[PDB]
């Protein structure tokens, strides 16, 4: 019966509050002029057709009360209206000069056709009569947001504003944007609290570099400046080294700023998910920000014609929560960017609703397996940020030029796993070694089949040195050798062959070691294929039903044999795991139909990430693309196609 | 009269839980006694006993007569089943008491996938990660998530097929694992400390390589912390490599915990220091993983402080609250732990593909075991090194090998010149493997040949010997092989010295002046032999090339002018970025291994001549 | 039947924290009494090699008393006779705090001894209500069974009259791999 504790409010701090938003319908007439018929068949870059859009698809969902969509006061029960006021010339002069204050300025007052050369001739802008006050409500409506969060009257806030500014430097315009509204709101917070925010991190997720951002806070170590985009320096705009991933701060803002680039286009769920992962986690922690401000742009999204990627909503949600994680719960959200109005708004709604609390869905693809060129990438920029940041020093093994003169002291290896290789296939398959006399070549280059001289089906398995897979240690630098594993590629062939009484050969050929391509592999390979056909293959009598099996490179050989030779009356199927390497033309001498046998008995495998189809001609013979990469995987793959075309090629 | 001491399996964890709650607003029920009008947080959900049908889906029958039995015996009896079961205590009261927990499982449960509320929480007790389907075990009496979880799998075959049980419980969920270890629709991870044998449970179920059997196998799960005293570190480390991919690839329609706050900070039984944030953190993560479809249930936790912070901000992270921030981003975890993960991602890549093309495990296939026979496609590498090297000194300079009697390694680790009983001055290399500098590829852990740069550095003093006459003995240690995942090279080399020193060098005619040299980490078992036996009588020095590594700590078991020396005949060259009396002549060398080799060689080979004069 | 179930759980709770408070002071006690009577046996010897001065020096006494001549050991004598009553005295006061220590760790002992049998037979008829109070329990589990089971027919498509006759999704409308579990062809 005794009360021993007395009923008492709970003791939170998050979501007894609303989420902020800002919106306005004075910034939708910043709008381009006409100039050509062109305008009408383009994305029309900055467009204010963003802005309802959103908008729209918001009230659909009952999170806002307003069936009339137009400015009001009571937005329901899950959001907060938070007005929007005309930013005074003191904030926006906080990070711009005094000569774009008054270019803006002189711009209000201007007739129809010197705007129009302004458009022209700005750096990716456009003007507009319309584009003075245009301009100060961004800037305005952003510090509103942020002092709402700041100071807690919303949990956090979302601003749905234009123009853009992440791409406009402090001393004029590029990009367009008019005024940099990431800059000036952070700066003026900075400037406004600074007992409570003392440490802002800024993210940027948008395709293009946020280049004037960067420059704001380039020397800057309370404003962690992050942006993940693509570079391609030569086309992409903006176009500058600014954007390069090296930009990693000056003086006191060294490793405070951080730029991640895409080499290349088509990224999706799976690259986001793992860069999240890794790298923006441990460093945003370690820096230990009082206030997150998240530079938004849905100019990448799946549906997009300017990004042409395909992230689905899903992931922004996700990166949302990982963000809502990183601080103590202040939040605040600008838009930049933008092109595709339905993939904007589906993406927008996501967030939104992940910002109200709902939790993210699950992805709708989460196996895609990352294109190879973004890892090393990021495996660069971690190099510098462990120099800087120690998050990434001690766990890749980073920690913040070999000789030259000692290579004519090696360790062989060559001979050594052939010798190996030869020792274990004699003791369980009894191998002929077979001697290529008047040629100086390894005594093993060549194994064959005890009584090759009767089998009538001879499988003809040439390959260069096998492959080895080595575990390099995390805790310190170099790669352990005694943890390496020899992986044979071409022994369930030569199982698989033996199990069906054909005469198999194994051929094996060296590396030219220190030697990019190993074009004298390919020169000894003729010299093989042709000296072994001229003294060996001709003199057996009983031979029918040749099939070849070339493992990467060497198949200059067979090639050779083809074209310079006549031999396709015995042998019915050539194929060959190309998997990486440049591809053999055929040169054919003999006759023409011999290229048309070759180019149609023919199975050739390589990869997806291949030269090519980003097509070859018919001297290649009849290629295919793989959908993984690595020898070992597609063989152990296409093993049952290749041995179905072999027996469906023979009786 | 023990009650000093309590049970740790304790009814106040309860009702301090359910107090906590209380104190901060989210449950109006001034009283502490189970009423419906808790609050407007939460839903207060009844608690039902366990039919018998339910209880023996995973439980057997002798088991179930064996409870209903021992509810209605006498005093001396339960006396006798108390001490009977292995930490199971026994009383008059115990068949409901162990029938209502299962049966508020069940409600939980159904609550959470019919809709009803948005997640459930169930303070509940006994536990039921110890107690197996025919036997009880460790202060559990029936093992109350299997019962639970087969309900599930058998009574919604419309709208639920795949679950998570997870086990941040520091003692290992022994009964909740071998009902499903054959079991592959339910993946099944614990966290819990192992120590193989010292900890509880402490059994081979425990080990990280228990990956499930039959068709259950990649779905069952074991992380074991190997040292006690770990923190929100590793925790997060774990979560964050092991745990989210694999749980993104796996992709449950529910997620089950099967809690435990004995590892939470300041807890006895645990000793860890796993704040209650890091619980509200990984709680987090878990939330983002599925659509939102979880359920938890409370094993350990036996300091009511502890679990009771613990389940406070667990409960905080429930409602919506989001999590709060930790005490220590800048911890850098502790090394072991991250060679643990690895080996654990190792196996989870040779089973799973996400762990394969983005950790450069695409390589080889761990699926073949790696052999010298053709029934795999992978072929050690150290085997091929030893072999040539065999061939090579056999045919070379006559290089008759040592057999290694009575201990597991191969004919060819000893390599020595013909007739050593015979030598009059012995040169012992103790050797290590070669080293190389290339580029490891990112994207399937395989290198190139073309460009590979091995050096054989310790062939040198070999050459050198052998054209002083003297005898050689290599002796070759290599650094865990890939294959037997259990090799200790230290110890193993410290056996292999007392052994040969006590059975063959104590007995050489013509033995004098035995020098020894060792190369990077392969010289600390030197320091065992030198330490544990009196071996200076016909030793004369002793060299060391240590490269970059950290110095050897000599601590002498025989005498203690073995220190002084030692520390006069050794020279231990160091890294210049290195900078660090018994520890032998510290020499910071100037040029950097095969570097200081090359440039010290004639340092140490003309310190060798000197004192042997 | 709950209200009062807690409050002898409570109440058995409160008795096994009172049984550890008990042993425990008990177990602190012990050590103390032990020490104490340590120094007993210290004033003991104490009291015996007084005693033994008393005798030989009242021995003295009777040496020199008779037809005196008389020397100055008698007042040495009777000083150590004082000494002795004093030392006496001290040690006679030390026995008895030494006994008080003694008879409260036995009361404390004896409450400690009958605590726990106590505590076993509240345990005991705890056992035996709440047997009744988990069938009795179940007897409301079928009569729910029961209300629900009548409810749940008489809601729906009901008969043929109106005389008396979605959020929250309770009709297996949780979009969780439900529809999409389905064929769809
Ligand atoms: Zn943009
Ligand atoms: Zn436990």
């Amino acid at each position: 019966r005794q009360v021993i504790v007395p009923v008492c409010m709970p003791k939170i701090h998050y979501s007894p509050l609303k989420t902020g938003l800002c919106y306005d319908v004075r910034m939708r007439y910043h709008a381009k002029i006409f100039t050509s018929y062109f305008e009408y068949i383009d994305p029309h870059p900055e467009d204010p057709r963003r802005i309802y859009r959103i908008y729209k698809i918001l009230a659909e969902n009952g999170l806002i009360n307003d069936p009339t969509l137009s400015g009001v006061d009571d937005l329901g029960d899950l959001m907060l209206k938070i007005p929007v006021r005309a930013a005074t010339s003191e904030e926006i002069l906080e990070v711009h000069t005094k000569e774009h204050l008054e270019f803006i300025e002189s711009t209000e007052k201007m007739s129809r056709e010197e705007l129009l050369k302004e458009t022209e001739k700005g750096d990716s802008v456009y003007f507009n009569n319309d584009s003075y006050a245009s301009a100060r409500l961004p800037c305005g409506g952003a510090i509103e947001a942020c002092k709402a969060v700041v100071e807690g009257r919303v949990k956090n806030s979302l601003a749905v504003v234009r123009p853009p500014g992440h791409h406009a430097e402090p001393q004029a315009a590029g990009g367009f944007c008019l005024f940099s509204n990431v800059a000036v709101a952070a700066k003026n917070i900075l400037k406004n609290y600074p007992e409570s925010v003392r440490r802002i991190m800024i993210l940027d997720w948008d395709i293009h570099h946020g280049n004037g951002t960067q420059k704001s806070f380039y020397q800057d170590d309370q404003v962690l400046y992050v942006s993940l985009h693509r570079f391609e320096m030569g086309k992409y705009y903006p176009g500058t080294i600014q954007g390069q991933y090296d930009q990693t701060g000056e003086g006191k803002g060294e490793g405070f700023n951080c730029n991640i680039t895409w080499p290349v286009g088509g990224v999706g769920d799976a690259e986001y998910m793992w860069a999240f992962e890794q790298v923006v986690m441990p460093m945003g922690r370690e820096f230990k920000p009082d206030l997150v401000i998240i530079s938004s742009g849905f100019d990448a999204a799946d549906g997009d014609t300017i990004g042409q990627c395909h992230v689905t909503p899903s992931c922004y949600g996700h990166m949302t929560h990982m963000l809502k994680s990183l601080a103590r719960g202040n939040l605040c959200v600008v838009l930049e960017g933008g092109y595709n109005l339905d993939a904007i708004a589906r993406s927008a709604l996501s967030v939104a609703k992940v910002l109200i609390g709902e939790p993210p869905d699950e992805l709708p693809d989460p196996l895609s397996d990352p294109k190879p060129e973004v890892i090393e990438m990021i495996d660069k920029v971690i190099r510098l940020q462990s120099k800087y940041w120690n998050c990434f020093r001690r766990r890749h093994a980073n920690s913040g030029p070999i000789n030259d003169s000692i290579i004519s002291k090696n360790f062989p290896l060559q001979k050594a796993i052939r010798q190996q290789q030869q020792h274990y296939l004699s003791d369980e398959f009894n191998f002929v070694t077979l001697p290529l006399v008047s040629m100086d070549l390894p005594d093993n280059t060549v194994l064959c089949t005890p009584n090759i001289s009767e089998s009538n089906t001879i499988i003809i398995v040439v390959h260069d040195t096998s492959d080895i897979w080595a575990k390099r240690n995390v805790i310190s630098g170099t790669i352990d050798l005694s943890s390496s594993v020899i992986i044979d590629n071409s022994l369930d062939f030569i199982k698989w062959g033996l199990d069906r009484k054909y005469g198999i050969i194994d051929v094996n050929i060296p590396l030219t070691l220190f030697e990019p391509d190993n074009y004298s592999g390919m020169i000894t390979s003729q010299e093989v294929l042709i000296y072994l056909w001229d003294n060996y293959i001709k003199y057996f009598p009983s031979v029918a039903k040749i099939a070849f099996i070339g493992i990467g490179d060497s198949y200059s050989g067979i090639v050779h044999l083809l074209g310079h030779r006549d031999t396709r009356a015995v042998t019915k199927t050539v194929i060959n795991f190309l998997g990486d390497k440049q591809l053999k033309p055929l040169v054919p001498l003999v006759d023409e139909t011999l290229s048309e046998w070759y180019f149609k008995n023919s199975l050739i495998f390589s990869n997806n990430s291949h030269q090519c189809w980003k097509k070859p001609r018919k001297k290649f013979g009849r290629v295919l693309r793989c959908d993984t990469d690595g020898l070992n995987n597609i063989i152990e793959e296409r093993f049952e196609e290749a041995t179905d075309f072999i027996l469906d090629s023979f009786e | 009269f023990e009650y000093i001491d309590p049970h740790p399996e304790d009814p106040r964890r309860i009702y301090r839980i359910y107090k906590i709650l209380a104190e901060n607003g989210l449950i109006n029920d001034p009283t502490l006694s189970g009423v419906d009008d808790l609050g407007d947080l939460m839903l207060k959900i009844p608690v039902r006993a366990a039919t018998s049908e339910e209880i023996l889906e995973v439980h057997t029958k002798e088991h179930l007569e064996f409870i209903e039995s021992t509810e209605k015996m006498s005093r001396e009896e339960l006396l006798k089943e108390t001490e009977k079961g292995d930490s199971v205590y026994f009383n008059n009261d115990s068949y409901a008491s162990a029938r209502l927990p299962c049966g508020g499982a069940i409600e939980a449960c159904k609550a959470v996938v019919e809709g009803r509320v948005k997640n459930s929480l169930a303070v509940v007790r006994p536990p039921g990660h110890h107690a197996e389907p025919q036997a009880a075990g460790g202060f559990c009496l029936f093992s109350n998530v299997a019962v639970a979880a087969k309900n599930i799998l058998k009574n919604y075959p419309e709208s639920v097929r795949r679950i998570m049980i997870l086990d941040w419980d520091i003692h290992h969920g022994n009964g909740t694992q071998k009902s499903f270890y054959q079991d592959d629709q339910v993946l099944y991870v614990s966290l819990h400390r192992f120590e193989m044998g010292k900890y509880y449970p402490g059994t081979i179920q425990g080990q990280y390589d228990q990956t499930g059997e039959g068709k259950g196998e990649g779905f069952n799960c074991n992380i074991t912390w190997p040292v006690g005293g770990v923190g929100d570190a590793e925790y997060m480390w774990a979560f964050e490599q092991v745990v989210m991919p694999m749980g993104r690839e796996f992709k449950p329609d529910l997620v089950i915990i099967s809690s435990g706050f004995d590892a939470a900070d300041g807890d006895t039984i645990g000793q860890c220091h796993v704040t209650p944030s890091c619980y509200g953190h990984m709680t987090h993560m878990l939330k983002s993983l599925a659509r939102g479809n979880l359920c938890v249930v409370l094993e350990g936790g036996y300091n009511l402080d502890a679990i009771a912070r613990s389940a406070l901000s667990v409960a905080k992270v429930l409602i919506g609250e989001p999590p709060d921030e930790l005490p220590d981003p800048l911890s850098d975890p502790k090394p072991e732990v991250i060679e643990m993960i690895d080996k654990v991602i190792r196996l989870q890549s040779k089973y799973w593909n996400c762990f394969r093309r983005r950790h450069a495990n695409s390589g080889c296939n761990f699926n073949e075991p790696i052999n010298d026979s053709i029934i795999s496609k992978n072929f050690p590498l150290q085997k091929a090194i030893r072999q040539q090297q065999q061939h090579y000194l056999s045919d070379e300079f006559n290089f008759v090998t040592l057999p290694l009697v009575s201990m597991d390694l191969p004919d060819n680790t000893v390599l020595c010149t013909p007739n050593i009983s015979e030598s009059n001055t012995i040169i012992i290399v103790v050797h290590d493997t070669s080293d190389i500098w290339a580029k490891r590829n990112v994207i399937s852990g395989t290198i190139d040949l073309s460009s590979s740069v091995i050096i054989d550095n310790s062939l040198d003093f070999i050459k050198w010997g052998l054209d002083r006459k003297y005898g050689i003995i290599d002796v070759n240690i290599p650094l865990t092989l890939f294959e037997p995942d259990n090799y200790s090279g230290m110890i193993t080399s410290q056996e292999v010295l007392i052994y040969l020193w006590d059975n063959y060098i104590k007995y050489f005619p013509s033995v004098a002046k035995i020098a020894f040299i060792g190369i990077g980490d392969s010289y600390s078992g030197i320091v065992h032999l030198l330490g544990h036996r009196d071996t200076r009588a016909v030793t004369k020095t002793v060299i060391n090339f240590l490269g970059d590594k950290q110095l050897k700590p000599l601590v002498p078991l025989v005498d203690e002018t073995l220190s002084e020396w030692y520390f006069k005949n050794s020279l231990i060259f160091s890294n210049n970025s290195h900078q660090c009396k018994k520890f032998g002549r510290v020499l910071r060398c100037d040029t950097d291994l095969n570097n200081i080799i090359e440039e010290r060689f004639e340092e140490a080979t003309d310190f060798i001549l000197d004192s042997f004069e | 039947k709950r209200l009062n179930e807690t409050q002898r759980q409570n109440q058995l709770d409160e008795i096994k924290n009172s049984v550890g408070l008990t042993f425990k002071k008990k177990q602190e006690v012990e050590k103390s009494i032990n020490d104490s009577e340590k120094r007993l046996k210290h004033a003991m010897t104490e009291s015996t090699k007084l005693q033994n001065k008393i005798n030989h020096l009242l021995k003295n006494r009777q040496e020199l008393e008779n037809f005196n001549k008389l020397p100055s050991n008698t007042i040495s004598s009777e000083n150590h006779l004082e000494e002795g009553s004093a030392l006496a005295d001290k040690l006679k006061e030390y026995i008895d705090k030494n006994a008080t220590l003694f008879n409260k760790l036995k009361e404390l002992q004896q409450a400690n001894a009958e605590k726990s049998k106590l505590n076993d037979e509240l345990r005991s008829k705890y056992q035996i209500e709440s047997s009744k109070a988990a069938e009795s329990a179940q007897t409301l589990k079928i009569l729910q069974e029961s209300m629900k089971s009548l409810e749940n027919e008489v809601n729906g498509p009901l008969t043929k009259f109106s005389t008396e006759s979605q959020n929250d999704f309770q009709s297996l409308k949780a979009r969780n791999k439900f529809l999409k579990n389905y064929i769809t062809l």
